[PDB]
């Protein structure tokens, strides 16, 4: 089979910069009658994939004219002259020259931006939880940059490590932030034996966090 | 999304 | 327009053969090769094999050889793929294409069809709203959200508002604990708007056949 190495694996760049990504075949993918069936597609996303370049350098209807493909026998490449955040996403490039048809492994596009922290929003049990004998308490921290963000949960003022679940959105293609959830996951008899709950964000470097508290016994 | 007529006859 | 509808997302057993559909509508069905493809876990796309309903002829990946069969309904510009002999590894989004018939053809995808092989049963999500501890802020945006707890199989779909609320809403993908999916949804709204407008999130699990609303309600202060 056709072996599609794809470089490199993720690439940042800086809205209005160039962008630059390699695919090479392991086997010429010149066809018998001239042809070069080597495509690009975008998977944005949430979303299918869908192509955008075909035949080495043809533009599907409706790309950007900012995107062009460049290459012949078994070294191509994609380049966009200047990435707009709605650009992001995974790239593969895919060869149906020869039969099986195979993929690249991706180059995902990551938009780079200034810092923005995150807006943290922590909630408490629902009634209806409750009533069930549960209790999860879940912290937002919401369109935050860059992605390396951590969340520290403390119950009356003391570290908790354990039951804790977080769960991270992809890139945001208009503000090109990141998002993130935390959910704690208490038994109610462990939550009625507190008080208050605490969701902060941290940082791997000396820098401040962003902290949000609840109390049960008081608003 | 590969190669146009792939499901080419013979 | 051109449209592939595929199946919605199906929960198999482990040693099953199970069908996948393709509704082809908006060109001439036998005019175009049909494709099938396998994404696991978001990452690696895999060609399976192509048919082209006009003359039968029908190309395997020798990967996939004994693992999918593919066929058409021309009646019903339906394409199929029997996925065979299920396993665990057979998890995935599995997609339709239609190739292009001259060089200058768009080529199109359907939405995908996730398949989870599995031996368990379905479970239906707890939807439990998510309102502020607080009774008041600084900010003039208020943050509300939807917690979707315990849930057997993927996928759910969460709108809010019955989908007039599409800005600032962000829904997380689903963590695995305990054999059950969670997955929260967060939105955000004027801070002028609620409590006085009402928030309501919106939660169908297809493989329980439930769809579930859950409005948003202050604490009492």
């Amino acid at each position: 089979d056709v072996v599609m190495t794809q470089t490199p694996l993720t690439l940042s760049v800086t809205i209005g910069q160039p962008a630059s990504i390699s695919c090479k075949s392991s086997q010429s993918l010149l066809y018998s009658d001239g042809k070069t069936y080597l495509n690009w597609l975008l998977q944005r996303p949430g979303q299918s994939p869908m192509r955008l370049i075909y035949l080495v350098s043809k533009l599907d209807s409706g790309v950007p004219d900012r995107f062009t493909g460049s290459g012949s026998g078994t070294d191509f490449t994609l380049k966009i002259s200047r990435v707009e955040a709605e650009d992001l996403g995974v790239y593969y490039c895919v060869q149906g020259t020869h039969f099986p048809f195979t993929f690249g492994s991706g180059t995902k596009l990551e938009i780079k931006r200034a810092d923005a922290a995150p807006t943290v929003s922590i909630f408490p049990p629902s009634s209806e939880q409750l009533t069930s004998g549960g209790a999860s308490v879940v912290c937002f921290l919401n369109n935050f940059y860059p992605k390396d963000i951590n969340v520290k949960w403390k119950i009356d003022g003391s570290e908790r490590q354990n039951g804790v679940l977080n769960s991270w959105t992809d890139q945001d293609s208009k503000d090109s932030t990141y998002s993130m959830s935390s959910t704690l996951t208490l038994t109610k008899d462990e939550y009625e034996r507190h008080n208050s709950y605490t969701c902060e964000a941290t940082h791997k470097t000396s820098t401040s966090p962003i902290v949000k508290s609840f109390n049960r016994n008081e608003c | 999304q590969f190669r146009h007529d792939s499901g080419y006859e013979v | 327009e051109v449209q592939l509808q595929q199946s919605g997302p199906e929960l198999v057993k482990p040693g099953a053969s199970m069908k996948i559909s393709c509704k082809a509508s908006g060109y001439s069905f036998t005019g175009y090769t049909m494709n099938w493809v396998k994404q696991s876990h978001g990452k690696n796309l895999e060609w399976i094999g192509l048919i082209n309903p006009y003359n039968g002829v029908t190309r395997y990946n020798q990967k996939f050889k004994g693992k999918a069969t593919l066929i058409v309904d021309k009646s019903s510009s339906t394409a199929y793929m029997e996925l065979l002999s299920l396993t665990s590894e057979d998890s995935a989004v599995y997609y339709c294409t239609r190739e292009a018939k001259r060089e200058w053809d768009e080529t199109y995808w359907g939405q995908g069809t996730l398949v989870t092989v599995s031996a368990a049963k379905t479970t239906p999500p707890s939807v439990y709203p998510l309102a502020p501890g607080s009774a008041a802020q600084t900010n003039s945006m208020v943050t509300l959200g939807c917690l979707v707890k315990g849930y057997f199989p993927e996928p759910v779909t969460v709108t809010w508002n019955s989908g007039s609320l599409s800005s600032g809403v962000h829904t997380f993908p689903a963590v695995l604990q305990s054999d059950l999916y969670t997955l929260s949804s967060s939105v955000t709204v004027p801070s002028s708007t609620w409590p006085s407008e009402t928030v309501t999130c919106n939660v169908a699990h297809p493989a329980s056949s439930t769809k579930v609303d859950k409005k948003i309600v202050p604490r009492d202060c």
